[PDB]
């Protein structure tokens, strides 16, 4: 929500208000263009580009954060997960049996002039994932 | 993308919110609630949100400022 | 039914309202608002 | 001051039946309409000159941000710094000035300023209560007298009371006698009283004002009777002009103590009503009618002289009037030569002006149902017979009188 | 379709944008102005947009208005608290017309 403000003095009001020489810079701040409260009190005022400053050694920085630290990706336990699968699975196969008659209605109807429920590519990645395991499990240890 | 757009989607209605109670319904994306506050305003509802479950007043919670139905 | 329909579209096409009232006539505002009151207009606040 | 209604579209469609005179007179309103709104089509059209391209205006747009907040104005200070208070009692005291005409200065008088400088704008709003302003009506209903018939006293009393008043008062300015301000109708329902308050709000060169007695019962305690207090003041307000109160056994009722202490509050409606009507001060050059089944019923303290200068009864037609009624609605309608309303009239008694608008109407549906468009007088016959059934009375009362 | 898909993400982009306020229109004048009384704060006087024409606006209509620049957003029907409840049209009983009694 940052943003910076930059006023204009009434002396000079006759002249342009900002000389503009760019169209596509010009266009990029008017993209953001005013806030409501903005034009509420935008006079006396004129906003001015703002961008973040360029960034590699924190960003990479930050980018090694992330995969350890701002999310689970410690690699070394990053591998219920046979427990509570079970479960999971059991729940999407019942919802999706049951999903399955709205499907079958949408056939069943002719021409005259929700099968959409996809449900399978979750199933797809967990079940897939779980099996996968097994590469650790009988040869990673042991 | 596809999918940061609809993460984004997502998270737009886990912020805190505040409760009201919803109006009534003027057209799809659109509507009347009336918040704990008592003002009533006129704010917008995503597209995930289902129908049937909007008609009834009930009670609703509102985007803490755009106010939107979520 | 078109003497209905005619005294309908003409009550709707009259349009003599113009309920615009509240402002002096420009002889007093002749040398005041003009450039103080808008010039005290920011400044001069309002006190409860 | 104000003016009228503005109905009556050319009441002259003499003929009432199928004649080419009638699709002459209404092919010539139908050319005066046409044109008057080709008149107006093309009026703007005319001298592109729109104010000059702008002028003036622009500085009331710019000094007055496009909302306008209202409050009451208090005591004025000369140098334009009047105390105003908005709805939240946020007195402030503030500037006033623009290109805003100042001697509309009045405490209590709603004022318009300012949303964030909460400076005095200038328009004084001139506006009331909505529920009021709504009340207003100016399309009068139907015909003036013609349609009713046989009440030739009571429409002479109330012609006096009302119309003469305000066409000539020659006799009554050299005489010195002040017209009667307020009459009160009653009788048996049904005798029309409604169709004479029509009748005459159809020809009232002044505006007319329509009321439901139980219309202030306004849920927040007190309140009410400041309704009625700013409902006959706008009534004064728009020059001469007539109230007409229905069913005005509803706010005032003999008067009776809380008795249970509910504390029902009507009675403060009421009393507030009657001082409006008459006490103090002087009402002004405003009419008053009221319509009511029971009059009796009604406190004594409401009806006396100087608040219901008249009281008009409204019996039931006897065979003259009845008569009057009866053809008068069926002129309207096709009927047969065989057909004796007065055979009717006669037959039966205690008959009032809405059975037999009920009664033509039965006759004609059983007409319809028999496929004839055509009346006889049989259809009558079952008519008044079927109409005339919920009425079941009579003590045995047969054989000792 | 699936470039259609996310533009259609994007332009949900509007529910960013606060709601309008509620207020009964009190009464409409010409040039473009109209009281109105908000129901938490009391009346004020507010100018009209583009969209609708003045004369559409009547006393005691339910104008959805602009929550920041105080103009005229739209129109709303239906300004009937609890009655509609007891309007009941839908939810259509039998066909009981035909196993009526004699
Ligand atoms: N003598 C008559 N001549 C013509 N029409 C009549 C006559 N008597 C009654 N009517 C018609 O039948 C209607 C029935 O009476 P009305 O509805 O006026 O009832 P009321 O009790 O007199 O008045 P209100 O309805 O205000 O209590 C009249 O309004 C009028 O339209």
């Amino acid at each position: 929500v940052i943003d910076a403000f930059r006023l204009i003095n009434a002396n000079m009001m006759v002249l342009g208000h900002e000389p503009r020489q760019t169209t596509s810079n010009l266009g990029h701040l008017n993209k953001p263009s005013i806030q409501a409260l903005i034009h509420g009190l935008n006079r006396h005022y004129y906003s001015i580009t703002i961008n973040y400053r360029k960034n590699e050694l924190e960003q990479k920085m930050l980018l090694n954060l992330h995969k350890k630290s701002w999310m689970e990706g410690l690699t070394l336990q990053d591998y219920v997960v046979k427990e509570m699968l079970e479960l999971a699975k059991n729940y999407n196969k019942a919802v999706e049996e049951e999903d399955k008659m709205t499907p079958e209605q949408l056939a069943i109807k002719n021409v005259g002039k929700r099968h959409l429920e996809e449900h399978v590519d979750v199933l797809m990645t967990s079940n897939i994932v779980q099996c996968l395991a097994a590469m650790l499990d009988t040869v990673v240890f042991k | 993308e596809f999918l940061h757009a609809q993460e984004e989607v997502k998270r737009i209605q886990s912020i805190p919110l505040v409760i009201g109670q919803f109006l009534e319904a003027v057209d799809q994306n659109t509507a009347i609630v009336g918040s704990t506050t008592g003002s009533n305003y006129y704010v917008r509802i995503l597209s995930t949100i289902d129908r049937e479950l909007l008609k009834p007043n009930a009670s609703v919670a509102l985007h803490k400022h755009s106010n939107a139905l979520v | 039914d078109d003497i209905q329909q005619l005294l309908k579209k003409i009550n709707e096409l009259t349009g003599i309202k113009e309920s615009d009232t509240g402002l002096a006539p420009p002889a007093l505002w002749d040398l005041a608002a003009d450039k103080q009151t808008l010039q005290s207009e920011q400044p001069l606040q309002v006190a409860r | 001051t104000k003016g009228p209604d503005a109905a009556s579209k050319l009441p002259l469609v003499t003929p009432h039946t199928q004649c080419r005179l009638k699709l002459l007179k209404l092919e010539r309103i139908k050319d005066y309409l046409l044109m008057e709104e080709e008149f107006i089509r093309n009026q703007e059209q005319m001298k592109p000159l729109e104010e000059k391209q702008e002028e003036e205006r622009s500085k009331v747009d710019d000094l007055r941000g496009t909302p306008m907040s209202v409050g009451t104005l208090e005591e004025i200070i000369d140098d334009n710094h009047a105390i105003v208070s908005t709805s939240v009692g946020s007195e402030h005291y503030v500037s006033i000035l623009s290109f805003v005409d100042k001697d509309l200065l009045e405490p209590g008088c709603s004022v318009l300023l300012n949303h964030k400088v909460h400076a005095v704008i200038g328009v004084l709003m001139d506006d009331t209560d909505p529920l009021v302003t709504v009340m207003k009506v100016e399309k009068a209903p139907q015909e003036t007298y013609a349609d009713i018939g046989g009440l030739d006293n009571q429409i002479q009393e109330i012609k006096e009371s009302v119309e003469l008043p305000l066409t000539h008062p020659e006799y009554y300015e050299e005489m010195g006698i002040k017209p009667p301000k307020g009459v009160i109708l009653y009788g048996p329902p049904g005798t029309g009283k409604t169709l004479l308050a029509k009748a005459v709000a159809n020809q009232t060169s002044a505006t007319f004002l329509r009321v439901v007695g139980s219309e202030l019962i306004q849920k927040y305690l007190g309140d009410g009777p400041k309704l009625v207090r700013e409902l006959f003041r706008v009534a004064e307000e728009h020059a001469p002009s007539i109230v007409f109160i229905d069913e005005i056994d509803a706010i005032g009722t003999k008067r009776y103590d809380s008795n249970s202490g509910g504390e029902r509050e009507i009675q403060r409606t009421m009393l507030e009503l009657l001082n409006q009507l008459d006490g103090f001060d002087s009402r002004g050059d405003v009419k008053v009618i009221m319509a009511t089944n029971r009059i009796e019923t009604l406190d004594p303290a409401l009806i006396r002289p100087g608040r219901i200068d008249r009281k008009i009864e409204f019996p039931l037609p006897d065979e003259k009037t009845k008569k009057r009624i009866f053809q008068i609605h069926t002129s309207r309608m096709t009927l047969a030569d065989d057909v004796t309303l007065d055979d009717l009239i006669m037959a039966k008694d205690d008959l009032s002006g809405a059975d037999i608008k009920a009664i033509c109407t039965e006759a004609g549906l059983m007409a319809l149902r028999e496929r004839r468009m055509k009346v006889t007088n049989e259809d009558f016959k079952k008519s008044k017979e079927n109409v005339l059934y919920k009425k079941q009375e009579g003590t045995p009362e047969g054989l000792y009188l | 379709l699936n470039a259609k898909v996310r533009l259609l993400r994007e332009e949900l982009q509007l529910l960013q944008e606060q709601g309008s306020y509620v207020g009964e229109v009190v009464r409409a004048m010409d040039k473009k102005k109209v009281l109105v009384k908000v129901h938490p704060e009391g009346k004020f006087v507010v100018d009209v947009d583009k969209n609708i024409d003045i004369n559409d606006v009547t006393p005691n209509c339910r104008v959805a208005l602009r929550n920041d620049s105080y103009t005229l957003h739209k129109i709303l029907p239906n300004k009937v608290d609890p009655l509609v409840s007891l309007m009941m049209v839908e939810k259509v009983p039998d066909s009981t017309y035909e196993m009526i009694g004699g």
